[PDB]
């Protein structure tokens, strides 16, 4: 009745988004207004 | 309609075999030649090919002449008689037959009430179970 074959690749990409990270340093001023300058 | 043994010469057999698997992935038909009997034995003597464009799920005979040109060839030493049937192939998928088939198949019985298709699956016909 049938003939053809199918044959189901991996054509397509694909991706899993987990990319969780620890450190994040990014800014910490001590020295907001320089406590007395001097 | 019943009980019909089909007789086959080994001389015949190996021949269906050889170009039936020598095309192998595409597919591959020739045909036989023998003798209707009574009822009971429709035997085979042997067998040939047709030239043809094989595919690996269909095919057809090209020239209308070979299988004509060869027959009144062979005569000259007579060693076989006049035909009976014809075979095809289907190389791994099994043992059936497609609306194509019966369409041909449809003009040998009214042309020959009693002509015969054949199938083989060479691939899985290893030296044990063939399944012809």
């Amino acid at each position: 009745g049938g003939k053809h074959t199918f044959n189901n690749e991996n054509v397509s990409a694909r991706l899993g988004g987990a990319s969780i990270a620890v450190q994040a340093p990014a800014q910490p001023p001590p020295y907001s207004h320089h406590h007395h300058h001097h | 309609d019943t009980k019909e043994t089909v007789y086959i010469s080994s001389i015949a057999l190996l021949k269906m075999l050889k170009h039936g698997r020598a095309g192998v992935p595409m597919e591959v038909m020739g045909l036989m030649l023998g003798e209707f009997v009574d009822d009971y034995t429709v035997n085979v003597v042997d067998v040939f090919a047709m030239p043809q464009s094989g595919t690996g799920v269909s095919v057809e005979a090209v020239d209308d002449v070979f299988q004509a040109k060869m027959m009144d060839m062979l005569k000259q030493t007579g060693r076989d008689q006049m035909v009976v049937g014809w075979y095809h192939s289907h190389p791994g998928f099994g043992c059936w037959l497609s609306s194509v088939d019966v369409n041909t198949q449809k003009s040998f019985e009214q042309l020959n009430s009693r002509a015969v298709a054949v199938v083989v699956d060479p691939i899985q016909s290893v030296k044990g179970k063939v399944v012809i």
